[PDB]
RNA sequence: GGCUAAUCCCCCAUGUGGACCCGCCCCUUGGGGUGUGUCCAAAGGGCUUUGCCCGCUUCCGGAUGGGCCCGCGUCCCAUCAGCUAGUUGGUGGGGUAAUGGCCCACCAAGGCGACGACGGGUAGCCGGUCUGAGAGGAUGGCCGGCCACAGGGGCACUGAGACACGGGCCCCACUCCUACGGGAGGCAGCAGUUAGGAAUCUUCCGCAAUGGGCGCAAGCCUGACGGAGCGACGCCGCUUGGAGGAAGAAGCCCUUCGGGGUGUAAACUCCUGAACCCGGGACGAAACCCCCGACGAGGGGACUGACGGUACCGGGGUAAUAGCGCCGGCCAACUCCGUGCCAGCAGCCGCGGUAAUACGGAGGGCGCGAGCGUUACCCGGAUUCACUGGGCGUAAAGGGCGUGUAGGCGGCCUGGGGCGUCCCAUGUGAAAGACCACGGCUCAACCGUGGGGGAGCGUGGGAUACGCUCAGGCUAGACG
């Protein structure tokens, strides 16, 4: 575009949409489970994927993933939601944080335990 | 009423004052008028006090009022001596 | 220094007051080119001696009305009706900026 | 409870009273004078005007009027009085005005 | 806590003697003679062509493990060098070799750099007549380093200095073994040090 | 009409050299001449001369190239590798003396027009003045 | 309703001086001088009272602090295009410290807008800060400067100053008291409670220091402030040992059963001596005050420490926390076992249906290390809004075509101007931050002293090539 044109018009700064309305971008948000359901992923993958519908302190109802080998969640469980999506499930935008509130850490987890929220064993 | 006084500068347990001309209403470490000197009470360097006396004299002349401690330093630096 | 500006008189129509149109040039802060911008100043003309088309000097003054901050310092050159005309045509061009249009 | 300078408030009221009163005095006198000048009454017009001038300056003495306040009031007074006298003229006592 | 776990295993990963033990590491025990390859299960399997990154990484690691310094310190020290007027590689080496612990090793008060770190931290070392216990203290040219008088009778100090008879310290240093004092005359430059490190690679490692 | 006579001349030169002409004709203006004079002092051209063409003044610019070359493509290295306008009508460019560009690590040149006359960057720096940045050439 | 003092209020005087009207002079917006008329002053207290101190009054000037005014700069939407009756100007008033439509009467009919008026959305601004090769983008916590606010809305009073956070009046919401008439209140001060939240501290010490208010002073006040406490929240420094010690133990892992690995790692030997105990023990504090002098200058002298029995120094002295992420490619680190499109992993491509270096454990390894990871958000990479620094035949992208308004752009020669442009000087560009040097805490973080730099803007001087402008000429463009 001519210099004159840039002078008349100018470039448009490019705004960035948010991947996570955890509302006021907060690193985390507390909420309570509505449903704890399993759901089936998309084409080149098969599994029963563990998921929880949460009402949130934001006033938002969202869908969360429940990472780890097994979970204690159900019903009215209070929970912390951390954001980040499961790729191969449609519309799951956030993860549940193991080891906080009503979601316990993964039983018998030796490798990276700070994810999955489990504490250090004593060597026997 | 314009004053000559100390403003605190160095870190915790490291006091260093600027000897300073400022309106008395100012917070002590806030904007001053002129800096006419400096004072390190712990005398950690060979010069722990310095005062510009032609200027200290100016400010006194136009009615600046020293703090007793400001006064003390200025006297040490001979602002006051008339001989 | 009380600021002096130079302008063309584009308005006769008040009492003891003229409107003085004043151009300004400068490099665009980013795109670099020299751009020309302009502002109308209401200036004090007590003797009503300044006419339309006059190029005058305007001097920063003690406030006179709400939005009269300048007085007319001196006349520079008498009558340039081209500058006035340009102003007028620009104004008349507004006629079609809105829901429809008239003639160009 | 009871932070003890509402003393300041009380005083403020007293002073409010004094100032109000002085101001009233000045205004009623000024009107009296001007209204007299209206009538070509110049002798007592200037007599009153003189009292008023005094009251004004005396106000300026303390916090009632203070400085340019009074000066302005005095000016507007004398201007109006003289302006009214001429238009029927004869500055009889000529008390307050330069000849 | 900068490193402090088995060492000759680093001698072994970087494929070069790092001299982290003092004695031993001279004799035929260093594990470079006696199995010079990486540690662990796969150490003896055929190596694969290293990425540019792997090269730069390992060079950096080599230089760092030599001085025993941490990565945080190493990096800050490096940023310092990059800021200073004059060639970053050289300057970085000079800043590194200027550490008090290092100087205590180079002077031969301590057999190793780790031992020097301890000698310093326990205050058997004096800089300019005054005790200094901080290993990271930067010795400036002209500074005189010595063994504190009360520690002059320590069996290990007497010993280490006894073996220092008839040995020469670096050209940027000078040592009086009779008074147990050194002096840091000049910043050493790359060619004073024999270090098996191409520092261009290190510079290139942070350039990323 | 011709919106940028200086650009036009620079381009005539580029265009001409890319086909290895011995000379080209640019229409004549004093300013153009001053630019040419810089080029010809600097080695980019053999020189130039005032010339009449159909009764109108022109500047015949004599082009200059390198030795003939080996391999496929015998064509010579150009003496003017790069000739480029900076300031144009429609964006004018003025540098202060601290801002005079240094073209191609000194192997190239910039040509400023200053109130001390048309100069090269070196001339301008030594003369301590800035100006309109006309073109760069290397 | 009654008594009463004063540095409380008032009246006359004195008028240095000053204020106002009118004239005159210089000056030029309401600055300075001058004449006549008028108007305007004061407060007393302490002493060793025979003279000093503390004050009071008018005035001129200084210093500091402020008000008001102008140029320029200051986010998104044009799916906001027209806005405007105190509106725009005038005369005369009112108001104020003071200009002003600030307010009012009357008169005129204007003012603003595509160079974005009006409307809507968001937002305290700045020094700076983060990022970036830079240009740029993003931000404005703490520290310093300015603004604004003190439950919400209005208003004034008292003052040099407020339209006043811990002052006053009224309306509204809320809490509490209530003899139902009516009252009280305002932590966006320090702490602390409660609620909301992913989340943010002690109802601590001290007036010793610096600073502030009043006081002749002695002194009083000061949740400013100096400190301590709590939290790896950040940064920096430090420890968990150092030297020796096997062709190399046991256990655990891999195995071609020959062996390989963890590994000098351990054990063990020897040395040092964090922690801890004992002893001494701070700087920060010399003024205010006392002495001589002269309540000055000058000289000399003594009191005062929350932090703290802390830092520090001396003596003694124990081998004395390590974790966290990762090892398919990007990306540094590979094997065994379990699982069999399950369970799971996942930033992207992808991995898992029987050999899985991609799941889970283990061995081993890589990276960091009192931390290591995760989520969020900003810049980066993204030359992916392209000024630096991009494009439009077929990838996104030439308007269906013209006519022309505003605007953008403009051939050759000469002259004046010197607006753009360039150069010099000067002022400004506070402090802090950044940069450089030297220094103080054993180092560093942190801090001190000094130096340099700096866009932009003001003022003076200069240059004239180019751009502008005015004046004249040409004919190669254009038209005839
Ligand atoms: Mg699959
Ligand atoms: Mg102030
Ligand atoms: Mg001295
Ligand atoms: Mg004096
Ligand atoms: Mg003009
Ligand atoms: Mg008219
Ligand atoms: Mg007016
Ligand atoms: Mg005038
Ligand atoms: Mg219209
Ligand atoms: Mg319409
Ligand atoms: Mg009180
Ligand atoms: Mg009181
Ligand atoms: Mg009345
Ligand atoms: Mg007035
Ligand atoms: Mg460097
Ligand atoms: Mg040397
Ligand atoms: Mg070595
Ligand atoms: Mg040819
Ligand atoms: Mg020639
Ligand atoms: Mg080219
Ligand atoms: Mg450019
Ligand atoms: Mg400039
Ligand atoms: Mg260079
Ligand atoms: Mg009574
Ligand atoms: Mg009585
Ligand atoms: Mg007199
Ligand atoms: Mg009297
Ligand atoms: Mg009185
Ligand atoms: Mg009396
Ligand atoms: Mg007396
Ligand atoms: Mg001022
Ligand atoms: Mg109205
Ligand atoms: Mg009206
Ligand atoms: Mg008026
Ligand atoms: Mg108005
Ligand atoms: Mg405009
Ligand atoms: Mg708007
Ligand atoms: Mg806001
Ligand atoms: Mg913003
Ligand atoms: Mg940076
Ligand atoms: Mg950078
Ligand atoms: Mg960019
Ligand atoms: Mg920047
Ligand atoms: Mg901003
Ligand atoms: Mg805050
Ligand atoms: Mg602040
Ligand atoms: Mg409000
Ligand atoms: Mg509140
Ligand atoms: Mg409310
Ligand atoms: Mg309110
Ligand atoms: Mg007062
Ligand atoms: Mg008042
Ligand atoms: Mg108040
Ligand atoms: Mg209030
Ligand atoms: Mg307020
Ligand atoms: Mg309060
Ligand atoms: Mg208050
Ligand atoms: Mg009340
Ligand atoms: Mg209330
Ligand atoms: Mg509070
Ligand atoms: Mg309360
Ligand atoms: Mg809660
Ligand atoms: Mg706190
Ligand atoms: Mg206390
Ligand atoms: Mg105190
Ligand atoms: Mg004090
Ligand atoms: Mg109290
Ligand atoms: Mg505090
Ligand atoms: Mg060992
Ligand atoms: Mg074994
Ligand atoms: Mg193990
Ligand atoms: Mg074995
Ligand atoms: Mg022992
Ligand atoms: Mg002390
Ligand atoms: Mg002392
Ligand atoms: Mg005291
Ligand atoms: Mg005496
Ligand atoms: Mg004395
Ligand atoms: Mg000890
Ligand atoms: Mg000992
Ligand atoms: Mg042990
Ligand atoms: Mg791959
Ligand atoms: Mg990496
Ligand atoms: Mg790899
Ligand atoms: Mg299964
Ligand atoms: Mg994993
Ligand atoms: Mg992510
Ligand atoms: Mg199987
Ligand atoms: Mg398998
Ligand atoms: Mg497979
Ligand atoms: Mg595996
Ligand atoms: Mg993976
Ligand atoms: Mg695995
Ligand atoms: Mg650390
Ligand atoms: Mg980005
Ligand atoms: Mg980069
Ligand atoms: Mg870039
Ligand atoms: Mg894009
Ligand atoms: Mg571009
Ligand atoms: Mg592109
Ligand atoms: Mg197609
Ligand atoms: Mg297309
Ligand atoms: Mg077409
Ligand atoms: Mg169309
Ligand atoms: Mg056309
Ligand atoms: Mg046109
Ligand atoms: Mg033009
Ligand atoms: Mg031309
Ligand atoms: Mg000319
Ligand atoms: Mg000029
Ligand atoms: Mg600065
Ligand atoms: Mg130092
Ligand atoms: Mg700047
Ligand atoms: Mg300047
Ligand atoms: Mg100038
Ligand atoms: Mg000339
Ligand atoms: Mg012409
Ligand atoms: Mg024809
Ligand atoms: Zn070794």
């Amino acid at each position: 575009p001519t210099i004159n044109q840039l002078v008349r018009k100018g470039r448009e700064k490019v705004r960035k949409k948010s991947k996570v309305p955890a509302l006021k971008g907060a690193p985390f948000r507390r909420g309570v489970c509505t449903v704890v359901r399993t759901v089936t992923p998309k084409k080149p993958n098969s599994a029963l994927r563990k998921v929880a519908k949460v009402r949130l302190t934001s006033g938002y109802e969202v869908t969360a993933y429940i990472p780890g080998e097994g979970h204690n969640l159900q019903e009215h469980s209070v929970v912390l939601i951390r954001g980040g999506r499961v790729k191969d499930l449609l519309g799951v935008r956030y993860h549940i944080v193991r080891g906080v509130y009503d979601a316990a850490g993964v039983k018998d987890r030796k490798k990276s335990r700070s994810k999955y929220g489990t504490k250090k064993p004593k060597e026997a | 009423m314009v004053k000559i006084r100390l403003a605190r500068f160095g870190s915790k347990h490291n006091p260093h004052y600027r000897i300073v001309v400022t309106d008395a209403r100012r917070k002590r470490d806030g904007k001053y008028i002129e800096k006419i000197g400096y004072y390190d009470p712990r005398k950690t360097t060979p010069d722990w006090l310095k005062v510009d006396v032609e200027r200290a004299r100016y400010w006194l002349s136009v009615g600046a009022q020293p703090t007793d401690t400001a006064r003390r330093l200025l006297r040490q630096a001979g602002v006051f001596r008339q001989e | 220094p009380k600021k002096v500006l130079t302008g063309v008189v584009v308005s006769d129509k008040m009492q003891k007051t003229v409107t003085v149109l004043v151009e300004r040039q400068f490099p665009h802060p980013l795109y670099g080119k020299v751009i020309k911008r302009s502002k109308k100043y209401l200036a004090h003309d007590p003797e009503e001696k300044y006419k339309l088309g006059d190029v005058v000097e305007i001097i920063e003054s003690r406030p006179i009305s709400k939005r009269k901050r300048f007085r007319v310092l001196r006349l520079v050159e008498s009558g340039r009706m081209d500058l006035v005309e340009k102003y007028l045509i620009r104004r008349q061009n507004y006629e079609s900026l809105s829901k429809r249009g008239g003639k160009a | 409870r009871n932070l003890s300078a509402l003393k300041r408030h009380r005083q403020s009221l007293k002073r409010r009273l004094r100032n109000k009163a002085k101001k009233s005095a000045i205004k009623t006198l000024s009107k009296k004078a001007i209204q007299l000048a209206q009538e070509g009454k110049a002798e007592e017009a200037l007599k009153i005007m003189r009292k008023a001038e005094s009251l004004i300056d005396k106000a300026a003495k303390g916090s009632t009027l203070h400085k340019n306040a009074a000066a302005r009031r005095k000016s507007r007074l004398m201007r109006k009085v003289r302006q009214l006298l001429e238009a029927a003229g004869a500055p009889l006592i000529g008390g307050g005005l330069s000849a | 806590g900068r490193y402090i776990g088995p060492v000759c295993r680093l001698c072994r990963r970087e494929g070069v003697k790092l001299y982290l033990k003092g004695e031993r590491c001279y004799s035929p025990k260093c594990a470079m003679e006696r199995r010079p390859y990486p540690p662990g299960q796969h150490g003896q399997k055929r190596a694969r062509r290293p990425s540019d990154y792997a090269v730069r990484l390992r060079e950096k690691q080599k230089l760092r493990r030599i001085y025993g310094i941490s990565e945080r310190q190493f990096r800050n020290l490096f940023e310092e060098a990059s800021k200073k007027k004059g060639v970053t590689g050289s300057v970085f080496l000079g800043l590194l070799e200027s550490r008090l612990d290092n100087v205590v090793y180079r002077l031969g008060f301590a057999v190793s750099r780790r031992q020097a770190r301890q000698l310093v931290r326990h205050g058997h070392i004096t800089v300019n007549g005054r005790r200094v216990d901080l290993p990271s203290y930067r010795v400036r040219p002209g500074d005189e380093i010595a063994v504190a008088e009360k520690s002059r009778n320590l069996e290990l100090i007497r010993q280490n200095l006894e073996a220092m008879k008839g040995r020469k310290v670096g050209p940027w240093l000078s040592l009086d073994v009779e008074g147990m004092k050194g002096k840091f005359l000049r910043l050493p430059d790359r060619e004073d040090l024999a270090l098996p490190v191409n520092e261009q690679l290190v510079i290139e490692f942070y350039s990323r | 009409m011709l919106t940028d006579p200086i650009a036009d001349m620079l381009t005539r030169i580029r265009n001409a050299t890319r086909v290895y002409k011995e000379s080209t004709d640019v229409p004549a203006s004093r300013f153009k001449e001053e630019i040419l004079r810089i080029l010809a002092r600097e080695g980019f051209i053999k020189g130039y001369e005032r010339v009449d063409v159909d009764g109108k003044p022109y500047l015949r610019v004599y082009l200059k190239y390198g030795p003939r070359r080996q391999g496929p493509d015998p064509r010579p290295e150009q003496v003017i590798h790069h000739i480029r306008r900076i300031s144009k009508p429609g964006r004018r460019v003025y540098v202060g003396v601290k801002e005079i560009p240094r073209v191609r690590r000194g192997l190239g040149i910039a040509i400023l027009s200053t109130s001390k006359g048309v100069l090269t960057d070196r001339e301008a720096r030594k003369l301590g003045v800035g100006g309109e940045l006309i073109c760069e050439v290397w």
